[PDB]
RNA sequence: UUGAGGGCUGCAAUUCGUCCUCAUGAAGUCGGAAUCACUAGUAAUCGCGAAUCAGCUAUGUCGCGGUGAAUACGUUCUCG
RNA sequence: UUUGGUGCCCAUGUCGCUGUGGAAACACCUGGUUCCAUUUCGAACCCAGCAGUUAAGCACAGUGGAGCCGAAUGUAGCUGCAGUGAGAAUAGGAAAGCACCAAGC
RNA sequence: CGGUCGCCUCCUAAAAGGUAACGGAGGCGUACAAAGGUACCUUCAGUACGGUUGGAAAUCGUAUGUAGAGUGUAAUGGUGU
């Protein structure tokens, strides 16, 4: 019933890899994962996206 | 009437009513005791008729005491109902008594008074009567 | 780590007395009224 | 409710327990205590339930820092041919002394 | 030293008197603690930081403010809320807080009709009221309008607090 | 007991600031010492503040009052009088007449309606 | 107002006297409808005497004397 | 032989009392510049030393105080009117035990 | 005509499980960069006692207290270092 959807992709690529939540009420913020990247095989910094 | 004045659950089970007798196989407080000889469930419009004749017939110069006590409370839905569409409805609050318990314990008078109140008090419970004397 | 912290001196002039432990961090030799010397339930 | 000893007693409980449950793996563990004169040291082989190998300042030493302690008991794990064993803090943190006796274990070539 | 003094004299004292065969059987103070309480403003009446602050200045350990242990039905105060303050002092810090109350706090009362009758909990625990703010050596009078008094309490490490009377009677205490 | 004056003001004003002394005991001691209170300053120095202290204390002390004038009047209305049973429901004592005067113990003027007529 | 101590009246001051001293200092930082008073020694205001008289917080009354104002254009609306 | 630690077993193991001894050790203890550190402090952790200790904890003997376990018959229950075997109560039990190392044997 | 149409917990429900009604009850279209993971250390609810504001219930101190809080939450089970 709630939308919570956001985007998490690589900076150096510019993917598309992981789907999350995260609550706007509490912080519109912006959170800057670290995960894995395939087109860089290696753990780089994944930026959020609508 | 006398009855519990709350309950967390308004349908309970019917009673587990089979049986001889659990706990009560003994007089405790009064000298002569009621035993009954049938396992049925007994309301509390005869309960209270019983002990409103057993103390006109023998007031506070001797003292009864009740073993039982009407613990449950029993449903009976209208008529014109059809099957289903929910359980029905409660009534009343009744007593469970097996064949071979004691529910009144008689104490303070003469043996005949007491034997006197135990037949009146026989004839007025559906359940046959049966006699006993305390002893030590 | 914490406030600065010093030992300073006590005078009861009315009983005529010094004591020093530690007082005030920021005056030097305070005085006072009465003391436990003068108690009023401790003087025979 | 703490004699500040039988806390130590619990503790060392509990992080006993721990790696017998969380570590499936066949290894003797080091249990080291801290005592307020000096520092002991045992080994404790699971599937078996009794010591392998002990060492204090009672019957090698005096006192204390010494990491003589370790070398010693160190020395009887390769007489045991292991040098396999998992370091119990017990009831104390790694360091200090603690550290030393890690250090202590390390340079002898024990795999923990 | 109103400290060297006690542990050179009184412990020496106490065990001529009370026969003890080992010389650690005497009772000895093991802390102070200090709590205030509040409840005149929701959560903000001078943002209870007056109070903190002085304690802070009085006291050589750093002041702390507990949280909400039960849920309040009188006002709006659960999980958290500060209120109040905790400082529990040891050492040295805890003589220099004895020796300000037994010559200057009780002195600096406006009318005192003695103390030590009943004031324990038949465990071995003694504690003291104060209903003034400026009634120790270091308290500035320009603080938070309403004065405020404090609560403190003293334990030893066995519970005949009998002998702790005695104690205190003996380190100048009314009676 | 040391702590009660307003802040840079004649120090023999500031004195009757303590519920139980007023100008004519602590002005009697003054003039009787000679210490010539400062003009609109709340102190000069504590040399006499003990002395002028116990000076004070030989005539009475403003709490002690409290104390002197809560037994006076419990011992008052312990003994049955009409004096006791009047102070036990604070109302004037000393006589005078009351029809909706003595207006200052009695609270806020409460009622709320009387007999009425056609 | 409350409490204490002195002094007076009268046989007697608790019901209910009064004064003084001492202890305290309620409220109130000009009050809503309504509005009374007087055209010069007037308003306003500062004091004293007589009366009832053993006593009489009557600040009441009858007077005394000192200081000493404002406006008046008007009668249309208020009262007679 | 006991004492110190340890797991094992987690009460017929428990909580409590009466006395014993710590000389070697364990414990308390001595303090806090420093390794480290206090939701806040030598409280705790941690450093380096044993002045004193048997009082505190530690244990050994007793204490059936509390807690706790629980005999048989009979009996509740049931599978074809025989078998099967209860619980509760009851006699009573009840002051842990089993291994390893280390010092004085 | 009325109620429901899906999901999940307990009893019904025959000591594994399975197993009906238009049975008795209940909740759901979640929350969360922390209520996540890991390492560190810490262990009740309560009651009594003693205390200025300050109440039956504010916080602390001393204990007793062995499950009577909490482990987002409707419920179940487990959960006492």
């Amino acid at each position: 019933a709630v939308k919570r959807s956001t985007r998490l992709g690589c900076n150096d690529c510019r993917e598309i890899n992981y789907l999350t939540f995260k609550n706007v009420k509490k912080n519109p913020e912006k959170l800057a994962l670290n995960k894995f990247c395939s087109r860089c095989r290696k753990v780089v910094v994944h930026k959020e996206v609508k | 009437m006398l009855q519990p004045k709350r309950t967390k659950y308004r349908k309970p089970h019917n009673v587990s009513y089979e049986g001889k007798a659990k706990g009560n196989s003994y007089v405790a407080f009064g000298e002569y005791g009621l035993v009954a000889t049938k396992g049925n469930w007994i309301d509390a419009r005869a309960i209270e008729s019983a002990r409103i004749a057993i103390s006109k017939c023998l007031g506070k110069t001797g003292k009864m005491w009740i073993r039982i006590f009407p613990h449950m409370s029993k449903t009976k839905k209208p008529l014109e109902v059809r099957m289903g569409s929910g359980k029905g409805n409660p009534e009343f609050w009744v007593a469970v008594v097996k064949q071979g318990t004691v529910m009144f314990e008689v104490a303070n008078i003469p043996e005949s008074q007491m034997i006197k109140a135990l037949t009146r008090a026989g004839h007025k419970l559906p359940v046959t009567w049966k006699i006993l004397k305390r002893e030590e | 780590f914490h406030f600065p912290s010093q030992s300073v001196s006590f005078k009861c002039a009315s009983c005529s007395n010094s004591f020093t432990i530690e007082s005030t961090l920021k005056q030097k030799e305070i005085t006072i009224d009465i003391c436990g010397k003068c108690h009023p339930f401790y003087i025979g | 409710m703490k004699t500040r000893t039988e806390q130590r007693r619990l503790r060392h409980k509990r992080i006993v327990k721990k790696i017998r449950a969380t570590n499936h793996d066949n290894r003797v563990v080091l249990m080291v205590i801290k005592s307020l004169n000096h520092i002991s040291v045992q080994a404790w082989d699971f599937s078996q339930n009794i010591v392998l190998a002990s060492s204090s300042s009672l019957a090698l030493k005096l006192k204390n820092n010494a990491k003589l302690v370790g070398q010693d008991i160190a020395d009887k794990l390769v007489k045991l041919k292991l040098t396999n064993v998992v370091f119990d803090t017990g009831g104390s943190k790694y360091h200090g002394r603690i550290a030393a006796l890690a250090e202590a274990a390390r340079e002898r070539g024990l795999n923990f | 030293n109103l400290k060297a003094h006690y542990q050179k004299t009184i412990a020496k004292e106490l065990q001529k008197s009370f026969a003890f065969s080992s010389i650690m059987q005497v009772p000895r103070l093991e802390k102070i603690v200090i709590n205030m309480g509040v409840g005149d403003a929701i959560r903000d009446s001078k943002f209870l930081e007056s109070a903190l602050n002085e304690l802070h200045l009085i006291s050589g350990q750093k002041p702390v403010a507990t949280k909400a242990k039960n849920a309040i039905s009188t006002y709006k105060l659960r999980a958290g809320q500060l209120i109040g303050c905790k400082v529990t002092l040891r050492g040295e810090r805890m003589w220099a807080f004895l020796e300000k109350l037994i010559y200057v706090a009780l002195p600096r009362v406006r009318d005192f009709r003695g103390l030590s009758l009943k004031s324990f909990d038949g465990r071995g625990n003694y504690t003291i009221g104060i209903k003034e703010q400026i009634i120790f050596p270091e308290i500035v009078y320009d603080d938070i309008k309403r004065i405020r008094g404090f609560d403190v309490t003293l334990v030893t490490s066995t519970n005949k607090d009998s002998e702790a009377l005695a104690l205190l009677r003996a380190l100048n205490l009314p009676l | 007991l040391g702590i009660d004056i307003p802040n840079q003001k004649r120090i023999e004003i500031a004195l009757t600031y303590i519920f139980g002394i007023g100008l004519s005991r602590s002005q009697a001691i003054l003039k009787q010492a000679n210490i010539n209170p400062d003009k609109r300053v709340k102190d000069l120095t504590e040399e006499e503040f003990v002395a002028i202290r116990n000076v004070a204390s030989a005539y009475k002390i403003e709490g002690d009052l409290r104390r002197e004038i809560a037994l006076n009047i419990k011992h008052l209305s312990e003994i049955g009088a009409w004096r006791g049973l009047r102070h036990r429901k604070n109302l004037p004592v000393r006589g005078q007449r009351t029809r909706t005067n003595a207006r200052t113990r009695k609270g806020p003027r409460k009622t709320v309606a009387n007999k009425k007529i056609e």
